[PDB]
């Protein structure tokens, strides 16, 4: 049942994530990219110091990582398998949050109103900034989750072990990164 | 209509996404406590004036030095959070959250928060603190502590019984106000 809950949440947290990045890409990035809006001197052809590489964050979860948490969901006691597998995509979190206190003076100190605008235009209920902070929030959150299921498998738990090791690595790896 | 971005710091034995989840969902979750409380905003009236709360949580951070301050420019009002049932929790708003929250936001309204009310009162959690030489952490020590880190405000409250919650998050906005 715990294992169950865990899984769940897992999954649908997981589908919130990559419907929050999408919609960040498709709102924020997409004003920015489309060349529909007029776009502060100050943030121009700088989307890169904004969004870092979110883009290609989302790549992974929305075409790979989703798609294979999924097949785990009647194999909770497995899944820190999935994080072992794809590693090294999570390496995309150091860059992401090495460049975020860039990405927020940016913002402060040369777009104005550009985003609350957008956010105010499309409906947002989260700012660029709550949607920007989200990357670093979910790597830390993958970690919380596999201890949960480490409180409730049996000894067929070094298919979490070794899950959490990656998933409290990456973290630190993207902490250390910073400067 | 006035936004509040309101970050929630503290010990993972503060129980920070319980306490947000109980909050904005009005009852303890209690089958299971999830662990993921996504970033939140909620219409409230606070003294009659409609106001935009924000909520971000911080579960997950707590052994990041340097991604916590990621969520922390541009915050309104601040939590700092302890566990009246864990004096290192308690102890580590000192250590810990205070300092770095002052470094990043230096002019920003802090709420001392004491959670897990309904523990301080309870046989087996007090014999458990008695056993480490140990008691709970008492009205005067949270006064004492809001006022040595220039808390506006020292509140308890309990995610389990609803004691104090609500008036938690009204101060948090009122601080800003
Ligand atoms: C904020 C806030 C208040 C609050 N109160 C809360 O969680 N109370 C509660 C009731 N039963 N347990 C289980 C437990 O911990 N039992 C003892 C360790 C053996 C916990 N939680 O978050």
């Amino acid at each position: 049942r715990k294992k169950e809950f865990i899984m769940a949440e897992l999954l649908q947290t997981e589908k919130a994530y990559v419907r929050d990045l999408h919609e960040c890409l498709e709102t924020y990035l997409w004003e920015m990219t489309s060349g529909v809006e007029e776009i502060p001197p100050g943030i121009l052809n700088k989307e890169h110091i904004i969004f870092g590489n979110i883009q290609e964050i989302y790549d992974f979860h929305n075409n790979i990582f989703l798609k294979e948490l999924e097949k785990y969901e009647q194999l909770p006691e497995d899944v820190g398998h999935c994080f072992v597998t794809w590693a090294d995509k999570f390496q995309m979190y150091v860059t992401y949050c090495k460049n975020k206190p860039d990405s927020n003076q940016l913002i402060l100190e040369h777009a104005g109103t550009f985003f609350d605008e957008i956010q105010q235009r499309h409906g947002l209920a989260n700012s660029i900034s709550s949607y920007l902070i989200k990357p670093v929030q979910r790597v830390t959150k993958y970690q919380l989750l596999l201890k949960e299921l480490l409180t409730c498998c049996e000894e067929g738990k070094g298919e979490l072990k070794d899950g959490l090791e990656v998933m409290l690595s990456v973290p630190k790896k993207a902490n250390d990164a910073m400067h | 209509m006035q936004a509040i971005k309101c970050v929630v710091v503290g010990d993972g034995a503060v129980g920070k996404t319980c306490l947000l989840i109980s909050y904005t969902t009005n009852a303890f979750p209690g089958e299971y406590i999830p662990t993921v409380f996504d970033n939140y905003s909620a219409n409230v009236m606070v003294d009659g004036k409609p106001v935009n709360l924000g909520l971000w949580d911080t579960a997950g951070q707590e052994d990041y030095d340097r991604l916590r301050p990621l969520s922390y420019p541009q915050t309104d009002v601040f939590l700092i959070c302890f566990s009246l049932v864990s004096p290192a929790s308690f102890e580590n708003v000192r250590a810990k959250w205070y300092p770095e929250v002052r470094h990043h936001c230096p002019n920003t309204p802090i709420i001392l928060v004491g959670t897990k009310l309904d523990l301080r009162d309870d046989k087996d959690t007090i014999e458990k603190l008695k056993e480490k030489k140990l008691t709970p952490i008492t009205y005067p020590q949270g006064l004492a502590m809001a006022k040595e880190i220039g808390a506006v405000k020292y509140l308890e409250c309990s995610a389990l019984t609803q004691r104090g919650l609500k008036t938690v998050f009204d101060e948090a906005i009122r601080a800003v106000l």
